[PDB]
DNA sequence: CCGTTTTCGTTGTTTTTTCTCGTGCCTGGTGTCTTGGGTGTAATCC
RNA sequence: UCGUUGUUUUUUUCUG
DNA sequence: GGATTACACCCAAGACACCAGGCACGAGCCAGAAAAAAACAACGAAAACGG
């Protein structure tokens, strides 16, 4: 396998070019002599093709503008070959954070992971103005507070259970926000608790 | 493996005498045998002549006298002339 | 020292052999091969 | 109602190939010496 | 009710 | 004249000077003034529209 540098961000495009030119030249008198090629997310900008002679690699990369023209290629050790093809903790009840939407930057507890595994429910802290400026964005969010039925009724509605209130499609259970959340919007690892979390949580 | 021969050297000598003349492999082997036997004969003559005078090293004069002893009059004289000319050229330059 | 520096530099501002600023520059740098 | 789509924010981020003056400092193949042994020579004996 | 702070970065045309 | 003590000397080896190119820097006055201009490509959400 040889790793030839390619243009930043266009590595999957280069992979597609390799595959499609390999398909189109098959059976001709000048086919592409390759076996298998891959790109890994960690190895960004690196294009790996399985072959036996550097001429095949040059042919594969020749004619691509999505590649750095230089033949900055290198070999891979026997033990290192499996490393390039080695691909490489989400549990309910553990605390995770949000990184998307208008509640981003707030620690939350998972309530339920969907059966398919595409949306993960969370236990967030509502950020409610109680209808003061209803007429949002991740730069104008005011302070945070637990949902209060009394204050919510006083200032601004349906009750389905004792302690559960449905407000604008959002779920408030024991003063904590429940909502469906995409798994791409959250991270379960690399969390250092903050001072406010210690004071409250 | 690395079984050295005098193939290319004989080829070059042949090219400078008869440039458009080929050769077979067995003729090449015959030439190798002839050259090796002559080398052994001259070296042995030099060794015996050194032993006779109880001298432990070899100079060019020993080879000269060995060639005189081995080959007959005219051929020995011509070899002497060629060797002297080559040695003098190798010395001055 | 400073007084000598200024007294020598200032006159130069007001100005076959070569004479004048080029000559002074050559002298100061100790040019090995003058023009 | 709701699935397709532009859309407002967010999030992330490089590469088609295209004039001046000086000292100082940093390299080679050269150049010249000189070393050491071994060959060259001859002076003496009998 | 003293207090009370105001950008950088380049480029330009100018003055002696 | 073979034998014998005596030595001539020289030539390859090795140490060193140096070497003229190239190769870099790296500098190239003072104070003051004004106006005029200053990143953005793509992305997945999320309101958007007719289905």
């Amino acid at each position: 396998i040889w790793g030839v540098k390619v243009r930043l961000g266009k590595e999957k495009d280069v992979v597609r070019q390799i595959l499609k030119k390999k398909l189109a030249r098959e059976g001709t008198k000048n086919p592409l002599e390759i076996y298998s090629a891959f790109q890994r997310d960690s190895f960004k900008g690196h294009v790996y093709i399985e072959a036996r002679k550097a001429e095949a690699i040059n042919d594969a990369l020749k004619g691509n503008v999505n590649v750095f023209s230089n033949n900055s290629k290198f070999l891979v050790g026997i033990v290192e070959y499996k490393d390039l093809l080695r691909p490489v903790k989400l549990t309910r009840g553990s605390y995770v954070r949000v990184k998307n939407g208008k509640f981003k930057g707030d620690l939350a507890q998972v309530d339920e992971v969907l059966e398919n595994g595409l949306e993960a429910r969370l236990k967030l802290v509502p950020r409610l103005d109680y209808g003061k400026d209803l007429s949002y964005t991740s730069k104008f969010r005011p302070a945070q507070r637990l949902f209060s039925e009394a204050e919510a009724r006083v200032h601004e509605i349906r009750r389905d259970r004792d302690g559960f209130v449905t407000y604008g499609g959002e779920e408030y259970y024991e003063g904590f926000l429940y909502k469906t959340f995409r798994l791409q919007n959250l991270i379960v690892n690399s969390i250092n608790p903050t001072l406010n979390e210690l004071s409250l949580f | 493996s690395r079984k050295e021969s005098y193939s290319i050297y004989v080829y070059k000598v042949l090219k400078q005498v008869h440039p458009d003349t080929g050769i077979s492999s067995k003729a090449m082997g015959i030439m190798n045998s002839f050259v090796n036997d002559i080398f052994e004969r001259i070296a042995g003559e030099a060794s015996r002549l050194a032993h006779y005078n109880k001298r432990s090293t070899i100079t060019s004069r020993e080879i000269q006298t060995a060639v005189r002893l081995l080959l007959p009059g005219e051929l020995a004289k011509h070899a002497v002339s060629e060797g002297t000319k080559a040695v003098t050229k190798y010395t001055s330059a | 020292g400073v007084i000598a520096a200024q007294s020598i530099g200032e006159p130069a501002t007001q100005m076959n052999v070569t004479l004048g600023v080029p000559r002074l520059k050559e002298i100061l740098n100790v040019a090995k091969n003058i023009k």
